RNA sequence: GUCUGCUUAAUUGCGAUAACGAACGAGACCUUAACCUACUAAAUAGUGGUGCUAGCAUUUGCUGGUUAUCCACUUCUUAG
RNA sequence: GCGCUACACUGACGGAGCCAGCGAGUCUAACCUUGGCCGAGAGGUCUUGGUAAUCUUGGAAACUCCGUCGUGCUGGGGAU
């Protein structure tokens, strides 16, 4: 029928998988809920995205996010980007287009991430000096 | 008129002889028209040997980085003991290598 | 304890050996019409509020 | 409708640990109280306890969470580096023996199984057992 | 710095003579055209001929 | 008497809009084009905010598109771009019936016939390639040498006979009119002074317009196919409109829209207001203008990514 | 005032707290403001962090460094004593706690508190070293209020980190000890024991 | 020729020039990290559907176990 | 000269959450070892797989958890 879609995630190494279908509430991430999150100080990083927007929406949005790759605040921005791409991918494919324009100018104001992932690279290292811009010790 | 399921697994330092050879593949077997995939394209292995360049302590401390890399390639192809043979004799070249691992 | 807070307008001209000071016009935001040349020390821009309790002295351009 | 996930990683932890501490049945081989586990850990679990009814609902949550694994698997897990003190700091693999011994005893009534390709799956009953008993330390959570 | 080149100065002023008529400020439309006209190295040089040309035509009018 | 007063706009894309299409079959179903690899379906409720509620985007090329061809139906909406297509998308929905590939170089455009069937493209290969309601070749016709530009439907009340006609563009500075069933050969528009950027037809059987790099705005007829009422405007054209049944012609000249008015000769009326922090060489010129199918409203379109709809209306 | 109805039961205490509103739902940045004229403009009150982390891209652009919040160029100084470095987890779990101890001890608007530890420990009549010579004189000149901030985070977190330092108290009860009493500032502090120590270094020189 | 000047990571380039046009270096090139919801295949990667199935709900649901129960997939994960 | 831990409550101790990536590896013989037992522990071993995306190998630490310690050279320090 099913009404999937649907998409990615990607801040420096890893994914997830937002299967955003149609059923009845949930958001399970890594095979655990999102109220369970996983390293719980950082907890409120996710939490922001259900509410910045109507907890209303995702009640119709059913996302069993799969997650790997990336030390434990990598996939943080990654399962964020994932919910909201789709937020969009489900109010792209499916509800409308001005609810992408009414969004993202919501979602565009963090003006983060959240949407647009990270562009930085780490920089090569080199011959002679160990994190990267270290040249090795002097003389006479 | 027994049929076989082979599988063709390619390896080669040069992306322009090798690629040329699932082209040829792929358009020297659909020709046969065989049941076939297309050119599977298996991750780039890619030796690094860190080397000083000096020939004596002296000297800065001045280093090097040459290495192959290959582009590792595989295949598939059925057909009997007659046309899988006519295609393996067949792509015939500088560079590469062509194993036949059988699948009776 | 008298504070008297005046407004950077003319960033002009770079000064010390090591580039620590800027030089700086400043408009007395709190009596427009003045503006006096002093120094100040930082990474400055244009509407660099600045502030000083020693009204005036008035600064002459330091190797 | 009711989980092993939708529940906590500590209270499940400690209320299967007070369930499999007051089960009887559960054994507790005899290298249990002294012997340290993990060798870098000096101190041994400073619990000297029923650590044995810790590591019986972690290992157990901890299988199933995935397929199979254990014992040279829960040897890179439990331990973590080593102390080797002044020698730039150091993993080490336990001791594949007290859980060699549940996994030996969890094999006894019917929770942890030998999953075929072998090694420790959680049987059929087990699961049963944890699902029972996610829905019994989701009420404390409740 | 951003600092202009000669090869690239000297390959837009010689153009900038004939082909002042196809000429634009839409870059993206020079781009392509200016393969059609020069034969040219790279794709990098390319997109660096024809940025300076813009600088003609915006500065020209 | 006509004042022509300048209204409520619909505003939304990121890129710069390049073409937009009178529906042709539901006059709302606006439907519109881009540059950012969309189409953004714009209703015309109409009701006063929004002049009239931006309900299907439609995503991508890989590359910008210039044009967006409604059919004689009008809710099957037909791509082009710069990555070498077409993708014929559903205006109602988010969908690629049939990828029509194949090219080399870049469509300049689309259109389709009176019964929706043997549909047309321009290109860069300096075509040409009919593509059938399949990615599918009638055939590749070859007589241009050159960037054909754009091409039009035309709208047949000699009732047609079935043997058609349809059109073309421009560096070699010529038009050429190929029946649209085998791809025979009619006149051409020979003189100009540079590009033909566009051209445009009839809203019967006998109407047409080419038009400028040069100035002039060269006229048509197609059932007299002898060259006309040769006017001079100026910078250039990029964006021709007929209304559809008044005699009024639309076209956006940098600068005007010069309303030429084609019957007697003259300027009744030239849109250029609405400007707010620019350079001249910043207007945010246009690319893209229709008349209301019923035929109005002018739905004016700009680059900038402010679409600005206009009408005309009492003294 | 309507509990989300999704299996699920993502909070009705974190859902009335965070729908009734934006910001840290413990805290109100909600009628509080700053009250001087110069440190309005360098110092973010705060765009919403609904916590206390952003990648942060604050130093290419040669200013932005201003755009960064004040809690998160906080948590930025703790950021140290070369061991920890490195640590912003231990330094969110640190000042997600000071925040509770000024709310506790005062009963304020902590995170006003928080910023009043800022315009107060500000040294504005500042030093610098005119070469000069063998010996000259640091010409006496108001650092732009831009260097000021740098300096009212950077002193105050080089005398609440030796107070722990063989010390009973968990920076959490030394940092809330120093923003209190550093804002009423006082002396019992650090800033206003340098702050002031570089102003009466200066007043002379000048 | 190999230069007053402006130019760059750079004898890197416009330009000034009894100096015209080339070689090496540098750069071009090779390694790897990123991207491809297009291709090519995967019981030494994983999906749903499928049973067999072990619990909570009983509301169809929710939580599983299964190197074959079968297949179908190839976003994923590998890699040409 | 090159270096390790520490002068703390922004930490030390502890349960309870509990997370990667670069490798490697036994053949003519003892390289990786689980699992399941024996040992407080350090380990012992039966036995197991693995010439390896096929085994040990999906569970590493900074941390979130829940607190005891309370300004006591300690409950920082870990020398001898």
């Amino acid at each position: 029928a099913v009404p999937s879609v649907q998409t990615f995630g990607k801040k420096k190494s890893a994914t997830a998988v937002a299967h955003v279908k149609a059923g009845k509430g949930l958001i399970k991430v890594n095979g655990s809920p999102i109220t369970l999150v996983e390293p719980e100080i950082l907890a409120f990083k996710v939490y922001e995205p259900l509410l910045l927007v109507g907890l209303d929406k995702f009640s119709n949005i059913d996302i069993r996010v799969r997650v790997t790759g990336g030390g434990h605040v990598s996939q943080v921005y990654a399962i964020r980007q994932a919910i909201a791409k789709g937020l969009v991918a489900y109010h792209q494919k499916y509800v409308d287009e001005q609810s992408k324009n009414e969004l993202k100018k919501a979602f565009t104001s963090y003006d983060a991430t959240l949407l647009i992932a990270d562009s930085r690279r780490p920089e090569p290292k080199k011959f002679g000096g160990k994190g990267a811009r270290s040249r090795f010790q002097k003389s006479y | 008129q027994q049929i076989i399921k082979i599988r063709i697994t390619l390896t080669s330092t040069k992306v322009k002889q090798l690629e040329n050879v699932s082209s040829n593949i792929v358009k020297n077997a659909e020709q046969h028209n065989l049941v076939k995939k297309g050119p599977v394209r298996l991750p780039t292995k890619v030796l690094k040997i860190s080397t000083r360049k000096t020939p004596n302590g002296e000297g800065s401390k001045t280093w090097e980085t040459y290495e192959m890399r290959i582009h590792k390639r595989y295949i598939d192809l059925e057909a009997p003991v007659q046309i899988v043979k006519r295609i393996t004799q067949i792509t015939i070249e500088p560079g590469v290598d062509v194993e036949v691992v059988v699948a009776s | 304890t008298p504070v008297t807070l005046a407004k950077v307008i003319k960033v002009l001209g770079r000064t010390g050996s090591r580039g620590g000071v800027t030089q700086v016009r400043v408009e007395f935001l709190e009596d427009t019409s003045r503006t006096i040349v002093r120094n100040v020390k930082g990474p400055v821009r244009e509407n660099d509020i600045l502030v000083l309790m020693e009204s005036e002295r008035e600064a002459r351009r330091l190797r | 409708g009711v989980s092993v996930r939708d529940v906590a990683a500590q209270d499940f932890i400690n209320a299967y640990a007070s369930f499999l501490q007051r089960q009887g049945k559960l054994e507790v081989p005899g290298y249990v109280d002294i012997v340290k586990t993990s060798s870098g850990n000096e101190m041994p679990p400073q619990d000297a306890e029923g650590w044995f009814y810790k590591r019986a609902a972690s290992v157990a949550r901890h299988i199933y969470m995935r397929k199979q694994v254990g014992v040279g698997k829960l040897n890179k897990l439990y331990g973590g580096a080593k102390s080797r003190g002044v020698r730039p700091y150091k993993h080490i693999d336990a001791s594949g023996s007290i859980n060699r011994k549940v996994l030996q005893a969890l094999e006894k009534i019917g929770i942890v199984e030998i999953s075929p390709k072998g090694g420790r799956r959680i049987s059929e009953n087990g699961q049963r057992d944890l699902d029972r008993i996610a829905a019994q330390t989701l009420e404390e959570d409740e | 710095g951003r600092v202009r080149t000669k090869t690239v100065k000297r390959a837009s002023k010689a153009l900038i003579e004939r082909y002042y008529p196809k000429l634009t400020l839409d870059f993206q439309t020079n781009k392509r055209l200016c393969d059609e006209i020069a034969t040219i190295q790279s794709k990098r040089l390319r997109n660096k001929i024809a940025g300076y040309t813009t600088h003609l035509m915006k500065r020209i009018q | 008497n006509e004042v022509l007063v300048l209204r409520g706009t619909l505003e939304g894309h990121n890129g710069w809009v390049t073409s937009l299409a009178t529906s042709a079959g539901q006059p709302n179903l606006l439907l519109s084009a881009s540059r950012d690899k969309t189409l953004i379906s714009w209703k015309l409720t109409g009701d006063d905010q929004k002049f009239g509620v931006p309900v299907r985007s439609f995503k991508g090329h890989s590359h910008i598109v210039q044009d967006c061809t409604l059919t004689a139906d009008g809710a099957y909406a037909l791509s082009a771009s710069w990555d070498k297509t077409l993708r014929l998308w559903d205006v109602a929905t988010g969908e690629t019936y049939q990828r029509f590939v194949g090219h080399k170089s870049d469509v300049m455009s689309v259109d389709i016939d009176k019964k929706a069937s043997m549909i047309i493209s321009g290109s860069r290969d300096k075509t040409i390639k009919v593509w059938t309601i399949k990615g599918q070749c009638l055939a590749t016709l070859l007589g241009h040498n050159d960037w054909v530009s754009q091409v039009r439907v035309v709208p047949n009340e000699k009732a047609d006979d079935d043997s058609v006609t349809i059109i073309s563009a421009g560096n070699d500075k010529m038009v050429k009119a190929w029946n649209l069933n085998q791809f025979q050969i009619e006149a051409d528009f020979i003189g100009h002074n540079s590009n033909i950027n566009t051209l445009t037809a009839s809203p019967d059987g006998t109407l047409i317009a080419s038009a400028g790099k040069d100035g002039e705005i060269m006229l048509w007829n197609l059932a007299a196919k002898k060259a006309m009422y040769t006017l001079s405007a100026q910078d250039e054209v990029f964006s021709l409109a007929f209304s559809p049944n008044r005699y009024w012609l639309a076209a956006a000249t940098a600068t005007g829209i010069k309303v030429f008015s084609l019957d007697p000769q003259y300027l009744v009326d030239d849109l250029r207001p609405e400007f707010a922090g620019y350079s001249k060489a910043a207007e945010p010129h246009a690319v893209s203008l229709a008349w209301s199918a019923d035929g109005q409203t002018l739905f004016a379109g700009y680059t900038d990514n402010v679409i600005r709809v206009w009408q005309v209306m009492t003294a | 005032f309507t509990p989300v109805v999704l299996a699920t039961p993502i909070p009705e205490e974190v859902q009335q707290a965070q729908t009734e509103i934006k910001l840290f739902n413990k805290w109100s940045f909600e009628e509080v403001e700053v009250k001087d004229a110069s440190l309005v403009d360098y110092v973010q009150v705060a765009q919403p962090i609904f916590v206390a982390h952003t990648a942060g891209r604050y130093a290419n652009k040669r200013f932005r460094k201003a755009q960064c919040p004040i809690i998160e160029r906080l948590t930025n100084s703790l950021m140290m004593n070369g061991r920890n470095n490195g640590k912003k987890l231990k330094a969110v779990r640190i000042i997600k706690h000071t925040l509770d101890i000024i709310n506790v001890l005062t009963d304020q608007n902590p995170i006003q508190v928080v910023v009043d530890a800022i315009t107060n420990t500000g040294p504005r009549e500042d030093t610098t070293r005119v070469g000069g010579g063998g010996a000259a004189r640091r010409q006496a000149v108001d650092v732009s209020p831009l260097r000021r901030v740098n300096q009212a985070i950077a002193l105050l977190t080089i005398g609440a980190r030796e107070a722990a330092f063989r010390n009973i108290k968990t920076i959490a009860e030394t940092l809330a000890e120093e923003l209190i009493n550093a804002a009423k500032g006082s002396s019992t502090s650090y800033a206003i024991k340098k702050k002031d120590e570089l102003e009466r270094v200066a007043k002379s020189n000048r």
